[PDB]
């Protein structure tokens, strides 16, 4: 049953457990079926809190890596950190390779909405932006071009089909801004798509009801605190 | 840098 | 290597990622040798945060199916709760298993000092403990006994081979103490436990270096805090 | 209720 997987992802999630949460809804999406809202934000939390503990652990043994390849050690450790490393940035990139490929075969064709078109692409920018911050020459600018690409695709759509004030076109502007800055490393466009998406929002803030409210509002101060640490930065 | 968090 | 596997458990805490800590220093405890005092600890660390995560995850399950279970929802929706709890049960069972499988056949016969026999049979009487918590019927009942038993066998070596102030004395007085109170409900025995493990350790508390102060300090500040709350819920 | 944190 549909209505199942979806509920044993609600427990999956509450629980904590993420892997389980993954499979409940790659199930749901495996369906030729188009998600709905809830079903929409279910599968996106559960890839990233996935993807976000690997991540996360991939920092760490960077840093580790970092720190004690200054004089520490030499070789073999190393090596060991390298490897273990490496056994991370393998599982970073299945992670990545399963969404997407959920993504291109199931979720970007069956969608009718352009609400879940922007969603789904914004998505395929943010994967393919995972997989090239711990890529390395070609098969990282690979990775930059195909999470542009898919930014740029989510954008013209969300333009077109979507209210400035709409939390995904928001999210989007959020994430693609991010990308923008942390991974083209172009500052200029990333501060021109966050500053320009807030003052789009700022206008018809006071059109939205209380949920559409706080679901913006939220994400608009995650675009100033973006602006505010990038203004630091270039100081 | 945050980036959305849905 | 042994001390490649070491290594690699402290990068795997690091990266909070405790399966593969868990892997890697069972493996050095497959080994016919004695674990040394940190790979020791690096092995009780791997399985507590392993077990630590399901624990946590199956508390949140069982309350869940306890609110759901009244009037809620009905049959079907609850039946999803259980088996998903029962999941969970079942992952917990195997990895107690595991590690008093590891206990049993390994570390218990191979140990040489006092200091790893009491840790090895205290760490012995925690997963049967873990076992009795979401166990019924007839299975907690052997889980709970074998559980007291080990917990007995560490303290009788404990008291002879261990001053008052020692961390993993201490330490299993701070969980045979909970094991009175959480599991057989024993409030006397617990509190009559915590108070004396705290008393004899005050007295000499003036006689431990710096790294034996703090690692014996910190638990029995843990001792004081259980016997707080036990006196605030017996009134 | 807490237990050893080791």
């Amino acid at each position: 049953s549909r209505e199942d997987s979806v509920y044993l992802a609600k427990l999956a999630e509450q629980a904590e457990r993420y892997e389980e949460m993954v499979d409940s809804m790659k199930a749901v999406a495996s369906s030729g079926q188009e998600l709905s809202v809830e079903e929409r934000n279910l599968l996106s939390v559960a890839y990233k809190n996935v993807i976000g503990a690997r991540r996360a652990s991939w920092r760490i043994v960077s840093s580790i890596e970092q720190k004690e390849e200054a004089k520490d050690k030499s070789e073999h450790q190393v090596k060991l950190i390298r490897d273990y490393r490496s056994k991370i940035e393998t599982e970073l990139t299945k992670i990545c390779d399963d969404i997407l490929s959920v993504l291109d075969t199931h979720l970007i064709p069956s969608a009718t909405t352009g609400e879940s078109k922007v969603f789904y692409y914004k998505m395929k920018g943010d994967y393919h932006r995972y997989l090239a911050e711990f890529s390395s020459g070609e098969v990282r600018d690979k990775a930059t071009n195909a999470s542009l690409e898919a930014y740029k695709t989510a954008s013209e759509i969300a333009t077109t089909e979507l209210p400035p004030t709409h939390p995904i076109r928001l999210g989007l502007a959020l994430n693609f801004s991010v990308f923008y800055y942390e991974i083209q490393n172009s500052p200029d466009k990333a501060c021109h798509l966050a500053k320009q998406a807030f003052d789009d929002a700022i206008a018809e803030l006071d059109t939205l009801s209380e949920e559409s409210y706080k679901d913006s509002t939220l994400i608009m101060q995650l675009l100033r605190d973006n602006l505010t640490l990038w203004t630091s930065d270039m100081s | 840098t945050a980036s959305n968090p849905k």
